[PDB]
């Protein structure tokens, strides 16, 4: 499978110099797409979705009541 | 000069694939609630209390055992 996939790529057209650098800004643009997009949680409300802090825990002093609060991910 | 540019840059990527895989099973999540501890057979359970926090645990030394 990863010979196939070798040749796919291999085979995509050795096009002028502007293409290489668009894919580039493409492929950031779409990963920074996907990090804001995932920045936020899954949020029903009747679940006041508090700020799990990654350091020192729960967030004892950030009471979430009904508002956006973005969870920097991973964290 | 291409083929040497292909192979160059497949190496790369299998290391960064590699590198992305290990760093991703580094990782632990130990819901709020549950404060962790730290599960290193190097030197044992900690008593410096890491609790919650998704604290980089090396792979093969800290499994993350969920504590309610």
């Amino acid at each position: 499978m990863a010979q196939n996939l070798k040749d796919l790529a291999g085979r995509l057209p050795a096009g002028p110099r502007g293409m290489g650098t668009a894919l580039k800004l493409l492929l950031g643009a779409g990963a920074v797409a996907y990090g804001v997009r995932e920045s936020v949680f899954t949020v029903e409300g009747g679940h006041r979705a508090i700020f799990f802090n990654r350091i020192g825990g729960v967030q004892q002093d950030t009471i979430l009541a009904e508002g956006l609060h973005f969870r920097i991910p991973w964290f | 000069m291409a083929a040497k540019v292909f192979e160059s840059i497949g190496k790369f990527g299998l290391a960064l694939a590699v590198a992305g895989g290990v760093v991703n099973s580094a990782l632990y999540n130990v819901d709020a609630g549950h404060r962790a501890v730290i599960f290193d057979r190097f030197r044992g359970v900690q008593d410096i209390v890491v609790g919650e926090g998704t604290h980089f645990l090396i792979p093969w030394v800290q499994k993350p055992i969920i504590f309610d």
